[PDB]
């Protein structure tokens, strides 16, 4: 890292462990969500359903 | 004021053999700075070692050397026909910087 | 390319006087301490006396010390050394010597491009000294 | 009207120092030109209104 | 006109160990001298 940047110690006492992070949306707006059974990510979805 | 010493004075071996010198202060070397020096005839002095373990540029593995307090080993892992030679310590340490008596490795 | 060039030697009769001066070339002069040292015929190695990279050290060997002055000329690229009160034991061949590029501190911090005269990488064929009644 | 060279070194991790190594050619101070006929125009229009 | 010097100094490196002479050029504005009287050491003002 020398010739890079400074390098900064994690600390010891704080956990690498992922926890689950949902994502909420600001009234006004809506988060719309796609439930078809099988479903690549685009085109057309079938079924939907409206979460905050 | 501070004296190298050099030990043997004159050594003689054939061409092949492993060989080491002997070089001891009379007072200790601060930081490890003894370094080593070889010279021929007819010619300017080269540095071996600088620092007491640590090659110059363009020296092989060949030459080698290591030492603490007051007393400090050069070897040579063989002698080629081209490693016969005056061997010489010198000491940064302290001022003034000094150099042993030196010794002779001959095979004429 | 590289290399150190010896001159000003001479004889010279006792309780006099010589100046020795060494030309160098194919690196950064500013960059290096230097160092004289001297070989009498059959004899080792002598340290004679040091200069750092701008002058601000120097030191002497005791069997010279408070004879000998040592300056250097940077802009020329050039090392001179000033011999006074000579004898018949300082009769030597004379090498000019480059020291190393750097030095260290009391604290074991290093300093590139400050050279210092510790030791000697690059010496030069040397000159004569000589004197005599 | 100098010819600034200008050098860099790193001065630890992540930083550098910038710094004009040598100039090129004859060196020279800045200067600035001002119309003479304008600024004396000028100058004379000024007075003539701080004289009242 | 001595509006320039060429100064050089002790410059940090990459390395905490090591420290590197750099020579540079620094207007004379920039420029304060340290009080010796030897007239070759100076500050940054
Ligand atoms: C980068 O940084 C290095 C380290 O600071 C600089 O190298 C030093 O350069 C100075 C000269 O500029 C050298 O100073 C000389 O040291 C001599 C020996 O010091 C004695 O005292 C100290 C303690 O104070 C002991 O540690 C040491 O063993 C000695 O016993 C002095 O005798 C010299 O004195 C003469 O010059 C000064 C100049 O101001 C006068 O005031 C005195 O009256 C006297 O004439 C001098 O002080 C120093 O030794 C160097 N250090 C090393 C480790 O080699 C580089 O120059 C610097 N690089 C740049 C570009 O600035
Ligand atoms: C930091 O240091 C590393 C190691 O010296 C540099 O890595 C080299 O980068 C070149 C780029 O062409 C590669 O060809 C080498 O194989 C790399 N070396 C290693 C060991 O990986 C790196 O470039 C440096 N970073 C900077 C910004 O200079
Ligand atoms: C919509 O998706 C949900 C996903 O659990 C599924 O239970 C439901 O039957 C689907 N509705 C239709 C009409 O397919
Ligand atoms: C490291 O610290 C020790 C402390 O006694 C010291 O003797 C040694 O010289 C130091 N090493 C370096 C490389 O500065």
């Amino acid at each position: 890292n020398c010739n890079t940047s400074a390098i900064t110690q994690a600390c010891p006492k704080v956990s690498f462990e992922p926890i689950p992070i949902h994502y909420c949306t600001p009234a006004g707006f809506a988060i719309l969500k796609c439930k078809d059974e099988g479903f690549n990510g685009t085109g057309l979805c079938k079924n939907v359903s409206t979460v905050q | 004021e501070i004296v190298l010493t050099q030990s043997p004075g004159t050594l003689s071996l054939s061409p092949g053999e492993r060989a080491t010198l002997s070089c001891r202060a009379s007072q200790s070397v601060s930081s490890s700075y003894l370094a080593w020096y070889q010279q021929k005839p007819g010619q300017a002095p080269r540095l071996l070692i600088y620092g007491a373990s640590s090659r110059a540029t363009g020296i092989p593995d060949r030459f080698s050397g290591s030492g603490s307090g007051t007393d400090f080993t050069l070897t040579i892992s063989r002698l080629e026909p081209e490693d016969f030679a005056v061997y010489y310590c010198q000491q940064y340490g302290s001022s003034p910087y000094t150099f042993g008596q030196g010794t002779k490795v001959e095979i004429k | 390319e590289v290399q150190l060039v010896e001159s000003g030697g001479g004889v010279v009769r006792p309780g006099g006087s010589l100046r020795l001066s060494c030309a160098a070339s194919g690196f950064t002069f500013d960059d290096y301490g230097m160092s004289w040292v001297r070989q009498a015929p059959g004899k080792g190695l002598e340290w004679v006396s040091g200069i750092n990279w701008n002058g601000g050290s120097t030191g002497y060997a005791d069997s010279v010390k408070g004879r000998f002055t040592i300056s250097r000329d940077n802009a020329k690229n050039s090392l001179y050394l000033q011999m006074n009160s000579l004898r018949a034991e300082d009769t030597a061949l004379y090498h000019c010597a480059r020291g190393t590029d750097y030095t260290i501190d009391d604290q074991g911090i290093h300093y590139y491009g400050s050279g210092t005269y510790w030791y000697f990488d690059l010496w030069g064929r040397g000159t004569l000294v000589t004197v005599s009644s | 009207p100098n010819n600034n060279t200008v050098k860099s070194i790193r001065i630890g991790p992540g930083q550098a120092f910038y710094y004009t190594g040598d100039i090129i050619g004859d060196i020279r101070q800045a200067h600035c030109n001002v119309t003479r006929s304008r600024w004396n125009k000028t100058l004379q229009e000024v007075a003539e209104k701080l004289r009242t | 006109r001595e509006g320039l010097k060429n100064c050089s100094f002790n410059m940090t490196t990459e390395l905490r160990d090591k420290r590197q002479k750099v020579y540079s050029l620094f207007y004379r504005l920039d420029i304060v001298p340290i009080n010796e009287n030897q007239g070759s050491e100076y500050r940054l003002i």
